[PDB]
């Protein structure tokens, strides 16, 4: 079992710049006889199956654009797309097809460093149908947003709220590099009862300071 | 022409066997290898191991002693069948085609089936409405209180593509699954261009059209 | 049923001659079948492919030269190394009728 690690886990570059995403293997995958090391990269692009790269750790594959220049010989591997233009913001894996059973690496994330952008914020207020139903979920939207980082408050009735939400964001769209997050408020029929302002305040680094997106239930 | 199709039971009660199959489509599966690789969710491919072409397998180490590899070279069928699945089972299973004749590349992928291994139904989803509520105006769906994953959520019938966020599903205290699906449209269009989330979640076999509409 | 010495003997340095005929055959695979760790795929003789080394031979692995076909599924795995040593297994699928193996060894 040849032990593949790839190195860094995740990496952050500019849109023009080189990324390299080195990897390991506890054995040499080349056979002096051949001069060839077997040693092929792929590309787990967000949801979708891993496409190979580079076989032979040079040899692309037909279609691979001239970007991903594979290298690397021994036990130290490198891949290197030149300009990380957006779409290349997938995870990449080095495998060994040197023997079996096939080894994969843990995956380099890469990213791109856009400048800050501020997000958009909506609230969505609990409809009718889910308030018959006895649930009340209040969602709360930050449409596109850089840098990942974000804090969503709930503050419910004027009282700040916590453990009764969850949030979710999207990755980091292929067109701008730029994220969305969602965070859900979910209380009792009652509570909504209870209360009738609720309001959602958002700190991103773009914002100079608080947003604080609201209604009534009335 | 060398397409790979999986497709096999999603959710599965612990302790039992997974059996997914994968038909192979264009390229003989007497001469080439097809092996199966699951993607643990969110986590590194694992190699499950290899049916070459001659009907020799190869495991992997770890899930060897319960894992089952065969295929019909007739049929262009290749299965895998899992004993004991357990927690740690859930994954995205794909079936790949070696890149050549003992090449240990896999070339050609298949797209991937969550097997779910876990003790709870198929209950479907609850599509409501997260109105416009009316620049960039935001309409979207709430699929909630459903299981097992995924669910499909479209817009105006695979048509509505730009600016569609559909977020990952959060596993809720419950043990069900809730998820988001959201479209920035522009202002005026709210009022005309219809917007109606197509939800599917196979598990159940619930397909549900809902209008998301302004106030 | 596929003809092949119980025991290859081979000297250091040496192509040593994996034999495998078969009493028409349509691919023959031969593999190090020993252990976990030594189960691996040596080469693929298809006939209408040709031979297919594994990685790790790619090398050290050749046919006989022509022609040898039909029905000679030998391949020579020469400059043997100490480490060679092992069990190997020809696997001879007749077509168009059925599937065979048989077993080996090499004691370098």
């Amino acid at each position: 079992d040849i032990v593949m690690t790839q190195s860094p886990d995740s990496l952050a570059v500019s849109l023009g710049e080189r990324a390299t995403i080195n990897c390991k293997s506890s054995q040499s995958l080349l056979n002096t006889y051949s001069q060839k090391n077997y040693l092929a990269w792929y590309q787990q692009k967000p949801g979708q199956p891993p496409k190979l790269l580079i076989y032979f750790a040079s040899t692309r594959e037909s279609g691979v654009p001239d970007r991903f220049s594979g290298s690397g010989s021994g036990t130290d591997f490198t891949l290197t797309i030149s300009s990380l233009q957006a779409e290349d913001v997938a995870v990449y894996y080095c495998q060994q097809h040197y023997n079996t059973p096939f080894t994969f690496g843990g995956g380099t994330k890469v990213e791109i460093k856009r400048t800050v952008a501020a997000p958009s914020v909506f609230i969505f207020p609990p409809s009718d149908e889910q308030l018959k139903s006895g649930t009340a979920s209040v969602v709360c939207l930050l449409n596109n947003f850089y840098p990942r980082e974000a804090k969503v408050q709930w503050k419910v009735d004027n009282a700040l709220q916590s453990g009764n939400s969850q949030e979710s964001v999207t990755e980091q769209d292929s067109k701008d590099s730029t994220y969305s997050l969602s965070s859900t408020l979910t209380l009792s029929k009652a509570d909504y009862e209870k209360h009738k302002v609720y309001a959602c305040e958002v700190t991103h680094q773009g914002l100079s300071s608080p947003v604080t997106k609201s209604f009534n239930r009335g | 022409e060398v397409q790979l199709q999986e497709s096999g039971p999603g959710l599965v009660k612990p302790s039992e066997t997974l059996s997914l199959t994968c038909t192979v489509s264009g390229f003989s599966l007497i001469d080439y290898g097809v092996s199966w690789i699951r993607q643990p969710p969110g986590k590194g491919l694992e190699w499950i191991g290899v049916i070459w072409g001659g009907g020799k397998i190869y495991y992997n180490s770890v899930l060897k002693s319960r894992v089952t590899i065969s295929k019909d070279n007739s049929k262009s069928q290749v299965s895998l069948k899992l004993s004991s699945v357990t927690a740690a089972d859930t994954a995205v299973y794909y079936c790949a085609k070696q890149g050549g004749l003992l090449f240990y590349a896999m070339d050609y992928w298949g797209q991937g089936t969550l097997v779910t291994v876990s003790s709870a139904s198929t209950k479907g989803p609850s599509v409501f409405p997260l109105a416009p509520s009316s620049g960039t105006a935001a309409l979207g769906c709430l699929v909630k209180d459903y299981f097992p994953e995924p669910v499909t959520v479209s817009w105006n019938s695979g048509a509505l593509t730009s600016g569609v966020h559909t977020f990952p599903a959060v596993l809720q205290s419950s043990g069900l699954y809730s998820l988001s699906s959201v479209v920035t449209v522009p202002s005026s269009s709210l009022g005309t261009q219809t917007y109606i989330c197509n939800v599917n979640h196979k598990p159940s076999n619930t397909k549900v059209d809902k209008r998301v509409e302004p106030k | 049923e596929l003809e092949t010495s119980d025991v290859v003997t081979v000297v250091l340095g040496q192509d040593a001659k994996l034999p495998c005929f078969y009493r028409q055959v349509g691919q023959v695979a031969w593999a190090r079948v020993d252990a976990g760790e030594g189960a691996q795929e040596l080469a693929l003789l298809h006939s209408k492919y040709g031979l297919h080394v594994s990685p790790a031979y790619e090398g050290r692995v050749e046919q006989p030269p022509p022609p040898r076909n039909p029905l000679d599924g030998s391949v020579l795995l020469r400059n043997a190394v100490q480490a060679d040593e092992g069990e190997y297994e020809c696997r001879v699928s007749t077509f168009p009728a059925g599937s065979f193996q048989a077993r080996l060894r090499l004691r370098v």
